[PDB]
């Protein structure tokens, strides 16, 4: 619902593209846009920045069309927005001030989840963010799982 | 032995097999040479190996061989050795 | 460098001479050297072969004055400056070599008379046009022009070309009375 | 090691075991590191690792080497079977295998390497016994890679030869273990899959009954992918494909989609895989769309995040299966690109059925190509046109309109041809650059340098086909400048992901840089000028290696390809950003044509930025990022730098504030900034300081040296002997001899000739090769007797190693030439030089040896690789191949005329070979085939010809341009083969007759179409019973008659119909048994080949209103076979003076007497063409 | 040259020889 724009922020997105497509062509590429998100200085993350390029480009021409670049941009920002409430509100389950959320309580949220999933693949799961073992499940780690790119 | 004249080529002289009982003895015999150098690497033995060997060439090839692979672990005298 | 300098290094004890004192010859042909470590330190050399190797430049030779016949054929030499500090030399072979600013050699080559022998075959002078008159002229001194001796038909020509007023001198001051013949 | 050396000579001498029961074991335990002893001091001179071109050297030693050391190792397991311990001994096995792990790489093999490996199965069996003993975990993976790779190796191997599943029952033994992809396929590996085993083996099981074909069934979806596959590869597509379409809820989709339409891509059926894509990516596409989509944190993530969890489930496999399907969606487009691209040249020759008719197009071969201009080829660009984006940008924006309305909705046939070609064409570099992309992210260098390959000889291909369009007189409706901008995409950009290439390949050292960083900010793969000289592409400076898994030298061709279209196209700052890129990898070692480009287009480019009102120079964007470090951004040091071209410092957002069209007016600030603040470094001077220290280290000569290089391109040529000097032995004949090109045509044939024969000498070493190659017989003979069947004399290794792999390359191309050229007056000295070149050409021919040497073997076997994976021939300065073609069978034509046959089927079996694999044309091998099937004629193997018939006949053996080589051909067919051993009295013989007879000119020769070749074929028939009964000594007779009066009732009766296949005339060749007289069986021959004879007179006969010696000489040259044939029919008959002086008329003809058939016809009215008269 | 050049080529070369004759003797020395 988050993937929309004004003129500003296609302004900003725009000059981050601009010295990129400077003869024209109207795209910048995959390589050209992870090259955008760094020279923003808020640097991207390689899992995020590689999984974006293979969505932004869902067909991996390389070459990004700019209405799919303004809707992954505008994701970006929206990862600054609508992913800020996930993380504030899967910060509630860090009340136990370690970064990490009990398995037990996971498995709660799991079983009373929207697009249910199997309890063995969330022990799994458990573990893909429980990779400590300290009785707990991460949650940096878990949120930017569901929602980086 | 490498013969010529006999039937093997390389003939070796049909006479003697199964060595044990003679290298073991041998082989006692280059430890002896072996500690015998180990003697000679920490002392400042010397007399007592020329003269236990006295004109035993092959237990002194053997002495001579001792002291070799020690120089090759030691020095580029071995190349000389 | 170093390396291999202990080969000249070992010069002493291979004819089992004396000391630095002894520098007169050497020889490091063959060896694709580029560049000398400072030869400052070293004594009177006077006979140099550094030919089939790679040297480009000079930056060893600062008082190396003493020397007096120079073999550095074969190379990528592409350095005369400075070279006019050093004037002792008589005889230099230098073929295979790149050296074309000419006119500022020639500079450098005016207080290098001593200079009795010169190559400069596969040089670029010996692949040039114009060339030897115009070295002649600038260097009558010079006797072996890429060892080869000057004759006096290049000579003649040498004279009409290079100075066009002492051509009409000698026109002139035999008779050059008339004009049409 | 001199003490070892007269000790193991003996060790050979005990037993080759009685010795084995007469010594003492301790020799055997204290030989175990003697193994260890004879292994390492031969290593010395055998350096045995597992990778290079020359392994070690180049074949034969090597191959022996390899496999005498491995063989004495194979005799000592036997005495380490009586101590019954192998310890150190299976160590040295270990490196036994180390010399097959390059062996396999090359897929070679010779007959004591399967001798060792035949004992190998019950040797390496007794060794599970022992595979227990693990702790080293190293060589397990070793282990598994010696045992993948191997165990079907070996298997393919067999699999030629049929004893297959015999040796897969051997396989069975070691089956313990085994699973042929075990590393993924086998999961426990040991295993136990009862219910997997039923679709792993049927990956295996299928695969050896693919030789009967085995097929399989549909599924419900979404299961184990092992599961696909035998639905996928054994059977029709339209069951296939929609089992895959249900199994959409399991990773591994399309990588059996890939094996469909990789049998859909061999069985000549493009359309209809295209057509089943469209509801793959309809799921594909809609697949994306839905995969890509305390207590107050029990309430929002269960509904907000949770909801994303099974998201991540879905991206998580999504990119899981993108793992995967990066190469498999790189496949997918890359053979949908072949696809769209085969698609788009049947719609090209759609044109050529919907333009023309009987007027076809040939032209010939004698012009050239501006691609030899190029930045590569010559070194320089020519004063052309350029791409202005002026021309580009507003014709691109009629292209997008093109490109709109064709997602929006001669001209409608034959440019849409085009248009729909485009529909593919769009999509093929769209395709490939999805093939491109997609293998580029995850790893997989090598498909993407493929995928650029099949991109590169697409458009070199349509670059051609538009030359040859606008060659052949047609409103090409594309303009050149609408064609090749549309290439500039994939250029630009190419270039640009395979400098990522070769960054990321770099980073786990797949490529190794050259040199010191020199003057520049990084090291170089080509380094800079210091190791180069005036050098050539004729490179002995050791050629590409093996897991070297890189095309650098078309890369480096592409690149500048992409470098000098983009300063046509005039790209001007992304343009320099590739052009400073390149000439930084490149150490400014290629500043020779880079730079004086580069320093103009710096010009240029520090021009526009006055002219955009560009503001302090600081402020470029290299130089505002050198503002913030300090340090310069240089012409050296580019590569690499972090530019902060930002999101918030303004661009012209006076085109903003306004942006009407976000798209456009946008980029006309994106442009403006770029080309305010300069994201490239542009300064002029520093440019050209850097372009004069470079040349100074360059030598004296090379500024002379690529100045000629330049000149080499239209006019005139005085002096180019101011060179050859050089000292460069193979460099002087090259430059000299592409001077003479021109001046051969330029009246200084001879001239040019003997320059070249001086060289020539040089190659040789010695002077007048012509007396020297009369020597020949000095160098390397041989000789049989009645004692044994030993060989004959063979002059090639020698030539092989010095003259062989450059010396033939070039001399004997030049050979080649002068042999067409010069010796046009006296016929032996031709015949002197062209044995002199089939030497030569025949010393490359026995490089490769897991094949025979002898002329009988080569007269029955054909090979389909020469060396380890890489063939020389890669330029035209090295030799040009048209040229080099067009000369070989020049060449060719003259000895099989003068019946050097022995020599001229292995050139031939060549000829086809490279013309299929390298050239893909079908036209000019199925050509050279029926050119065998006349030597064959000659000599009296008719049988295998005959054989050979069958497949051609059906299409089987027949290559095309699909990437299997082939197209679909037909059964598992076994027919009969009448053989030349074989009496009259046998039945096949005479009921062969009934089946060639039958088989007249083919059917698929037929829709051939190009006429002469059709008339090809009726030479051969002609041909074939002429000789067939010219083995037949007789007189006229009757009896020929009495038995055709019946097998004349007997073949009239017709070979109309049932239509469902027939051919209803049984001829009875067999019928009336064997009592066929030595008089009736030559003419039955002769009256069968009489039919088509009768027609090909005929036929030239309704053209003989334009007399005899107008009509062409290509149908004379049909006429002048016709009389000769017509009196070998009629001489057996006793009607000889017929043909004697129509040839003497032809005498005077000969004095009176683009296209290149037409001249080669032409051309051979000379001396040869009395020469058969005369005979 | 030309026979006389090349044959001073070869007097070169053989002075080159004699000049290393020498600085054998030299070393001998």
């Amino acid at each position: 619902m988050a993937d929309q724009l004004t003129e500003e922020q296609i302004a900003e997105f725009k000059e981050a593209f601009s010295l990129f497509d400077k003869d024209g062509d109207g795209t910048i590429t995959t390589k050209e846009l992870g090259t955008v998100m760094r020279s923003l200085g808020q640097n991207p993350t390689e899992a995020e920045l590689q999984d974006m390029i293979n969505e932004v480009d869902a067909d991996g021409n390389g070459t990004i069309d700019f209405p799919e670049f303004l809707t992954m941009m505008a994701r970006k920002m929206k990862d600054t927005d609508s992913e800020e409430e996930i993380r504030e509100a899967f910060r509630v389950f860090d009340k136990d001030g370690n970064g990490y959320i009990s398995a037990a309580e996971l498995r709660h949220v799991m079983t009373n989840l929207g697009e249910k999933l199997t309890d063995e693949e969330v022990d799994e799961m458990i573990r893909e963010a429980d990779i400590d073992g300290d009785g707990q499940v991460n949650y940096e780690e878990f949120v930017q799982m569901m929602t980086a790119k | 032995v490498k013969d010529s004249q006999d039937v093997d080529g390389d003939t070796y002289k049909p006479i003697a097999s199964n060595s044990y009982t003679m290298d073991l003895h041998l082989e006692l015999i280059q430890a002896q040479h072996r500690i015998a150098v180990v003697l000679l690497d920490q002392l400042e033995t010397e007399l007592t190996v020329m003269k236990k060997i006295k004109k035993n060439k092959l237990s002194k090839a053997i002495y001579l061989m001792q002291k070799a692979l020690l120089l090759f672990e030691k020095d580029a005298v071995c190349e000389t050795s | 460098l170093p390396s291999s300098l202990k080969a000249v290094e070992d010069q002493l004890k291979i004819c089992g001479h004396k000391r630095d004192i002894d520098v007169l010859e050497l020889f490091l042909s063959k060896k694709e050297l580029t560049e000398v470590i400072d030869l400052s330190r070293f004594k009177k050399l006077r006979y140099l072969w550094l030919h089939h190797n790679k040297l480009h430049g000079i930056s060893f030779l600062t008082r190396n004055y003493c020397l007096t016949e120079l073999y550095l054929n074969n190379n990528a030499i592409f350095e005369i400056e400075g070279l006019h500090n050093l004037p002792s030399l008589n005889i230099l072979l230098l073929h295979h070599n790149e050296l074309t600013n000419i006119d500022a050699t020639m500079k450098e080559l005016k207080g290098m008379q001593n200079l009795r022998s010169l190559s400069l075959y596969q040089n670029p002078l010996s692949q040039y046009n114009l060339y030897r008159l115009y070295i002649i002229f600038h260097l009558p001194g010079l006797e072996l022009l890429d060892r080869k001796q000057i004759t006096e038909k290049e000579r003649r020509y040498m004279i009409t070309i290079f100075d066009h007023k002492k051509a009409h001198v000698i026109q002139s001051v035999a008779f050059g009375k008339r004009v049409d013949a | 090691y001199e003490m070892a050396k007269k000790v193991f000579s003996p060790v050979w001498d005990y037993f080759v075991s009685n010795i084995l029961a007469d010594t003492s074991s301790i020799l055997l335990y204290l030989f175990l590191r003697n193994i260890f002893v004879m292994s390492d001091i031969k290593i010395k001179e055998e350096n045995l690792f597992c990778d290079n071109i020359k392994g070690n050297e180049i074949f034969p030693a090597q191959q022996v080497a390899r496999l005498v050391e491995c063989e004495n190792v194979l005799v000592a397991l036997e005495l380490s079977n009586f101590l019954n311990d192998a310890n150190f001994a299976l160590q040295a096995v270990t490196q036994c295998y180390g010399l097959l792990a390059p062996i396999i790489y090359h897929n070679i093999v010779l007959v004591p390497v399967i001798q060792i490996l035949i004992k190998c199965i019950v040797v390496l069996q007794g060794i599970p016994s022992i595979i227990h003993s693990k702790k080293n975990i190293s060589s397990f993976e070793s282990i598994q890679h010696m045992i993948a790779c191997c165990i079907f190796y070996m298997t393919k191997i067999l699999r030629s030869w049929k004893e297959y599943d015999l040796a897969i029952m051997l396989i069975n033994y070691g089956k313990k273990m085994l699973d042929i992809t075990s590393g993924c396929r086998s999961l426990f590996g040991i295993l136990l899959p009862e219910k997997i085993n039923e679709q792993l083996a049927l990956l295996e099981t299928h695969l050896l009954k693919t030789t009967k074909q085995i097929n399989s069934a549909e599924l419900s979806g979404s299961e184990d992918p092992i599961f696909l596959y035998p639905i996928v590869l054994n059977w029709t597509v339209k069951g296939a494909m929609k089992e895959v379409m249900k199994f959409k809820q399991r990773p591994r989709f399309l990588e059996f989609f890939t094996q469909i339409m990789l049998k859909c891509m061999n069985d000549e059926k493009f359309h209809l895989m295209v057509e089943i894509s469209a509801p793959v990516y309809d799921f594909l596409k809609r697949r994306n769309e839905s995969l890509i989509g305390r207590k107050m944190a029990y309430r929002s993530l269960s509904d907000n995040l949770n909801p994303l969890i099974l998201t991540y489930v879905r991206r998580k496999r999504f990119h899981q299966i993108l793992l995967e399907e990066l190469p498999w969606r790189a496949q997918m487009n890359l053979y949908l690109a072949n696809a769209h691209f085969h698609l788009f040249l049947q719609k090209l020759t759609e044109r050529t059925k919907e333009r023309l008719g009987s007027s076809y197009s040939s032209v010939s071969f004698r012009s050239c190509d501006p691609n030899l201009f190029s930045l590569f080829h010559s070194g320089t660009v020519l004063p052309t046109a350029k791409l202005t984006v002026d021309s580009y940008n507003a014709m691109m924006d009629a292209l997008t309109v093109s490109k709109k309305k064709k997602h929006n909705q001669n001209v409608r046939e034959k440019d849409r041809t085009l248009v729909w070609g485009l529909d593919h064409f769009m999509k093929i570099f769209l395709c490939c650059r999805r093939a491109m992309v997609l293998a580029y992210r995850g790893g997989y260098w090598t498909l993407l340098q493929n995928c650029c390959r099949v991109f590169w000889n697409f458009s070199r291909e349509l670059q051609i086909l538009l030359k040859q369009t606008v060659a052949s007189c047609k409103t090409f409706p594309v303009s050149q400048d609408n064609f090749l901008c549309i290439c500039v995409l994939p250029f630009y950009l190419g270039a640009e992901l395979l400098i990522d290439m070769l960054i990321k390949l770099q980073s786990t050292n797949s490529i190794k840089p050259f040199e010191e960083r020199g003057e520049f900010s990084i090291p170089s793969c080509y380094g800079n000028i210091k190791s180069d000289n005036g050098g050539s592409s004729l490179i002995f400076e050791h050629p590409l290696d093996d897991v070297n898994v890189v095309d650098l030298r078309w890369i480096h061709d592409f690149v500048l390809k992409s470098l000098e279209v983009l300063y046509q196209v005039e790209k001007w700052e992304t343009l320099v950003s590739l052009a400073i890129q390149f000439n930084i990898i490149s150490h400014e070692r290629y500043t020779e044509q880079v730079t004086p480009l580069l320093v103009y287009a710096q010009r240029q480019l520090v021009q526009r930025i006055k002219e955009l009102n560009g503001p302090e120079l600081s402020r470029q964007a290299c130089a505002r990022y050198e503002a913030e470090n300090g340090e310069k951004i240089t012409c050296r040091n580019f590569i690499g730098k972090r530019l902060k071209i930002d999101s918030s410092t303004p661009k012209n957002l006076a085109e903003l504030q306004g942006s009407s069209e976000p798209l456009k007016t946008l980029i006309t600030s994106e442009q403006r900034l770029a080309k305010q603040l300069v994201s490239v470094p542009l300064d002029v001077n520093d440019t050209l300081r850097c372009f004069r220290e470079t040349l100074e280290k360059s030598k004296y000569h090379n500024r002379s040296v690529r100045h000629s290089r330049k000149l080499l391109s239209l006019f005139l040529a005085q002096t180019q002997d101011v060179l050859q000097t050089s000292n460069q032995r193979s460099l002087k004949v090259q430059s000299l001899h592409s001077l003479g090109s021109l001046l051969l045509f330029a009246d200084k044939k001879r001239a040019a000739f003997k320059c070249w024969s001086q060289a020539l000498d040089d190659i040789f070493r010695k002077p007048d090769v012509l007396h020297n190659w009369k020597e020949f017989g000095t160098s390397l003979p041989g000789a049989p007797s009645s004692s044994s069947p030993p060989g004959f004399k063979d002059y090639s290794e020698e030539f092989l190693s010095k003259f062989g792999i450059w010396g033939c390359l070039q001399a004997a191309m030049i050979t080649a030439k002068i042999a067409q050229f010069i010796k046009t007056a006296n016929v032996k000295k031709r015949i002197n030089c062209c044995i002199l070149s089939a030497l030569l050409f025949q010393s490359l021919l026995r490089t490769t040896l897991p094949h025979p040497k002898a002329e009988r073997n080569y007269a029955q076997y054909e090979i389909t690789q020469l060396l380890p994976g890489i063939e020389l021939f890669s330029d035209k300065f090295r030799a040009d191949i048209c040229s080099v073609i067009a000369s070989l069978y020049y060449v060719i034509r003259e000895l099989h005329y003068a019946k050097y046959n022995l020599i001229v089927l292995p050139l031939l079996a060549l000829y086809q070979y490279f013309v299929s694999v390298i050239c893909q044309d079908i036209v000019r091998n199925l050509e050279a085939r029926i050119l065998k099937i006349e030597i064959l004629i000659d000599l009296g193997f008719f049988s295998e010809a005959f054989y050979e018939l069958f497949q051609i006949y059906h299409g089987k053996n027949m290559p095309c341009a699909i990437p299997a080589g082939y197209k679909a051909t037909m059964k598992v067919k076994i027919t009969q083969s009448f053989d030349s051993g074989k009496p009259l009295t046998h039945k096949d013989n005479m009921q062969a007759l009934e089946e060639l007879i039958n088989r007249g000119l083919p059917h698929i020769l037929v829709n051939l179409g190009y006429q002469h070749l059709l008339n090809k074929f009726n030479f051969a028939k002609s041909h074939f019973f002429i000789s067939l009964a010219a083995t037949i000594n007789c007189i006229p007779d009757p009896s020929p008659k009495i038995m055709y009066y019946q097998f004349i009732t007997e073949r009239s009766k017709p070979t109309p119909q049932n239509l469902k296949d027939n051919e209803n005339s049984h001829g009875q060749f067999l019928r009336l048994r064997d009592d066929y007289n030595l008089n009736t069986i030559k003419s039955i021959l002769l009256m069968e080949a009489e039919e088509k004879v009768n027609s090909l007179l005929s036929e030239t006969e309704h053209q003989c209103h334009r007399p005899l010696y107008l009509s062409s000489v290509l149908e004379l040259e049909i006429m002048v076979e016709a009389r000769l044939h017509l009196a070998a029919i009629a001489l057996q008959r006793y009607r000889p003076a017929y043909s004697t002086a129509i040839l003497y008329s032809t005498l005077k003809l000969l004095q009176d007497s683009l296209d290149p058939i037409s001249l080669n016809s032409r051309e051979y009215f000379n001396i040869h063409l009395w020469l058969r008269c005369r005979l | 040259r030309a026979q006389e050049e090349m044959q001073h080529w070869l007097e070169l070369d053989q002075s080159r020889e004699r000049r290393l004759r020498a600085r054998q003797e030299a070393n001998r020395t």
